[PDB]
């Protein structure tokens, strides 16, 4: 009996290995589609850039100088934002290492503190997602129907 | 004031006055630590923190600018460090680059106070202030728990710090046959203070020397081979009475006041 | 007995898998999908702040209106039996720690 | 008869093996699908810039001077500036989650009492959010039914977009 | 079977994750350049013209969002404080450590575990609710357009 029980258990797990092969093919196709969308956005940016950077600079005005100065300020903002995001992520990833410095897979203090921190950041996400759901409710409710 | 210390290579009274202003600000803050949070006051400002990093990378690394600076500037920079090494732990952590969060170039940085004890362009007699303030800064950092093993291992492995102690032990024994009457008193107090801090430091390094209980096969090789089995044995085998002389001379002859003052 | 070994590995594995799923619906770009490892006083402070805040987002009825049907829906739906929760909590006092 | 051997150790060892294969398999679906959603968000994130760049690439290929000149600045530049605001406020809300808060009232509690207060507060927050979610999902489940009845009345649409994967 | 699952576990946790972070980075490299090419597009399509009141109202907003990033008390400055508080050990608070009593380990395990199983359900339903809400908000927006 116990050999036949374990044999049915192994069989039913092997039937689900066929499903893990399905998730791998789904994941592969997402990796194909994201790659070739990125290589298509790349290609359309090069097909827009090439039209701008083949116009004459003949007859720019004082408005066009202040305009080239301010629309390049917007491009500087995104690059300065990304420098700040990388540096503040470089702070968070160190704070996380600093609390984990005592790594001991036989302690209980480390594990209880992490399970409660995983609970805490999840409860903060649940609050934030209830706010996003409630503010989405207002915009459904003000979207009156004919 | 740190711009005036770093930039004014020329009107050196301004560098000196800036170190004294900073020393009096540190003294005021230490009496008001019931109210003013000194760590936050040195956290906010990367123009200022890059100025401590400019000053530390100047002072810690470049001995070739240090011997352009007068002894009066060197002493009053050490006074600022003696004052802040009491309570202002965060300011000192920056000024030494004691911060952490194979490639071993980094081990050059935290060595600078051990350079100041050993760079024999400078003397430990020829000005009492500089040499006393250096032993006070070293004593404060040795007494402070946050600096302890990170400073004490570097002192213990530096064979020439133990050679400095084995040279100052000659200074006593080679001065004590040669000077009678006038002036001596204030340098004699400064010499006894240098010796007092060195004996506190010696007591603590001798305590730590043995509690690494796991290292049973390696400690008995290290302690027998870094120190030569000549040098430390020759002291106690020539002077077989050496601890009885240490007690009756270097302790009791220094204590017997009715000879030293009439 | 058989012990069902009370492993805080498998409990940590599953608290972290919930976060690793959440950080796939938060944006995988910029300051959107990070988490912070806090120490136990900061967990307590952030927990108090989230308790004082969320208690003012629940329209809790007057305490003489404890809606027995919503109570019976919600605690069965999520598994929040107060008779199991309070029994587990009542063995966790100051003399449970050294 | 006296050459008989027990084997329940091996039959326990194989069961425990098959319990470990099950635990690793459950975790393997979670780790597959976490990656699948992470790549879906990258596909969905490309779709908007991919479209708008491709329309301006096309307008500048018919050589077509729209007589109604496109309004200035263009609505995707309006959206680009608001995309900078949302990153800026994500940075503000990250600073305010990383800065160490000024000394909390909890410095008047032991580690033992503040831990018990943390277990109590997490249990209360978990109840509070369970009520807020159970209400908001019940009312989203009103609006979805009004919408499906509206489509079924006026458009005869018996299609449902809330059919899950 | 146990081996083949660990072979695929290591493929997800190392190989696929290395492809994910590389595609996440290339998304940023394409988003910065989507802004490069759209600022350069708007200069090109506005060239040789006066401003509009909407070009003023948005150029003011581009200056407002530049200054909040670059002033002495800016977002840059405050991330650089925290960068330096972290370097100094102003956030590495002392790690006190305890024996949790063997009488309390079963109570604590089942308390934390009931919270995980409750959080598990709330996240499973709220993830769906935000999706159903944005699907309804998308459908209503096209219904208000026919």
């Amino acid at each position: 009996q116990r050999i036949m029980d374990n044999s049915q258990k192994l069989g039913k797990l092997m039937d689900v290995v066929v499903k893990l092969n399905s998730q791998q093919n789904a994941l592969n196709q997402c990796i194909d589609v994201v790659r070739d969308q990125q290589a298509l956005l790349e290609r359309s940016l090069n097909a827009l850039d090439s039209k701008i950077k083949s116009s004459p600079k003949d007859n720019e005005t004082t408005a066009d100088l202040e305009r080239e100065r301010i629309y390049s300020l917007a491009t500087k903002i995104d690059d300065d934002i990304i420098k700040v995001e990388n540096k503040l992520l470089g702070v968070v990833n160190k704070i996380n290492q600093n609390q984990v410095k005592d790594d001991n897979p036989k302690d209980l203090n480390q594990k209880v503190s992490k399970i409660l921190n995983d609970h805490l950041n999840t409860l903060q996400w649940i609050d934030k997602s209830t706010n996003i759901l409630q503010e989405s409710l207002k915009v459904i409710e003000s979207t009156s129907l004919p | 004031l740190f711009n005036y210390i770093n930039i004014i290579s020329d009107c050196q009274d301004i560098q000196i006055l800036s170190c004294e202003i900073l020393s009096s600000l540190v003294r005021i803050l230490r009496v008001l630590e019931s109210n003013f949070s000194v760590s936050t006051l040195f956290n906010t400002d990367e123009p200022f923190i890059l100025m401590i990093e400019k000053f530390s990378k100047k002072f810690i690394i470049n001995n070739n600018e240090f011997d352009v600076w007068s002894l009066q500037l060197k002493t009053n920079i050490l006074r600022l460090l003696v004052e802040s090494s009491t309570n202002q732990i965060y300011f000192i952590n920056r000024l030494l680059n004691c911060e952490n969060n194979d490639s071993g170039g980094d081990k050059k940085n935290k060595s600078f106070i051990i350079k100041l004890l050993l760079d024999r362009n400078v003397s430990i007699n020829d000005n009492s202030e500089f040499s006393l303030a250096l032993f006070q800064l070293v004593n404060n950092l040795y007494c402070n728990s946050i600096y302890y093993d990170s400073f004490v291992d570097q002192l213990n492995n530096t064979q020439d710090f133990w050679n400095l102690l084995l040279d100052m032990q000659k200074t006593i024994n080679e001065e004590e046959e040669q000077e009678e009457e006038s002036i001596i008193n204030e340098e004699l107090i400064c010499k006894k203070l240098k010796i007092t801090y060195a004996i506190e430091i010696l007591s603590l390094s001798v305590l730590l020397s043995s509690d690494i209980t796991t290292a049973t096969t390696t400690v008995g090789n290290l302690v027998c081979s870094t120190l030569s089995n000549n040098k430390w044995n020759e002291i106690f085998k020539n002077n077989k009475s050496g601890i009885v002389n240490m007690i009756n001379n270097y302790y009791f002859q220094f204590i017997d006041l009715e000879n030293v003052f009439p | 007995m058989n012990v069902k070994e009370m492993d805080f590995n498998d409990l940590s594995n599953k608290s972290n898998q919930i976060i690793n799923r959440i950080s796939s619906f938060s944006s995988p770009i910029g300051l959107s999908s990070f988490n912070i490892e806090r120490n136990l006083q900061e967990i307590g402070d952030t927990s108090k702040q989230l308790n004082d805040l969320t208690s003012s987002k629940t329209p809790f009825s007057n305490p003489l209106e404890p809606n027995v049907f919503q109570d019976s829906k919600i605690n069965r739906k999520y598994g929040l039996d107060p008779k199991v929760l309070a029994k587990n909590l009542s063995n966790i006092n100051t003399s449970s720690f050294t | 008869m006296n050459s008989f051997s027990n084997y329940d150790t091996k039959i326990n060892e194989i069961s425990i093996g098959l319990d470990q294969v099950a635990s690793v398999m459950d975790n393997l679906f979670n780790n597959f699908d976490i990656h699948i959603q992470s790549f879906k968000y990258l596909e969905e994130s490309l779709a908007k810039p991919l479209n708008s760049v491709n329309e301006q690439v096309h307008l500048l290929s018919t050589q077509f001077h729209s007589p109604f000149s496109q309004a200035r600045p263009s609505k995707e530049m309006e959206i680009i500036v608001d995309s900078l605001v949302e990153k800026i406020d994500r940075i503000k809300q990250t600073i305010l989650c990383v800065t160490p808060t000024n000394k909390s009232q909890s410095q008047n509690l032991s580690f033992q009492e503040s831990f018990i207060s943390t277990l109590q507060s997490n249990q209360i927050i978990l109840r509070n959010l369970a009520y807020i979610v159970d209400n908001l999902v019940t009312e989203l489940e009103r609006h979805k039914k009004h919408f499906l009845l509206y489509k079924k009345k006026y458009y005869n649409q018996n299609y449902n977009p809330f059919l899950k994967q | 079977a146990l081996k083949r699952m660990r072979d695929l576990e290591n493929h997800l946790n190392f190989h696929i994750h290395t492809q994910l972070e590389m595609m996440r980075k290339k998304q940023i490299e394409l988003i910065q350049r989507y802004i490069e090419v759209w600022s350069n597009l708007e200069i090109y399509q506005s060239k040789g013209k006066t401003f509009t009141t909407s070009e003023e109202r948005i150029m003011k907003k581009i200056y407002e969002l530049f200054e909040e990033i670059n002033q002495p008390n800016s977002i840059k400055s405050k991330v650089e404080e925290i960068s330096n508080q972290l370097k100094l050990g102003s956030m590495e608070k002392e790690k006190i450590k305890y024996e949790i009593s063997p009488e309390a380990v079963e109570p604590l395990y089942n308390l934390l575990k009931n919270m995980t199983i409750s959080i598990e359900r709330i996240t499973n339903e709220l993830e769906i609710a935000v999706k159903d809400a944005q699907i309804l908000k998308n459908e209503l927006y096209q219904l208000k357009k026919c």
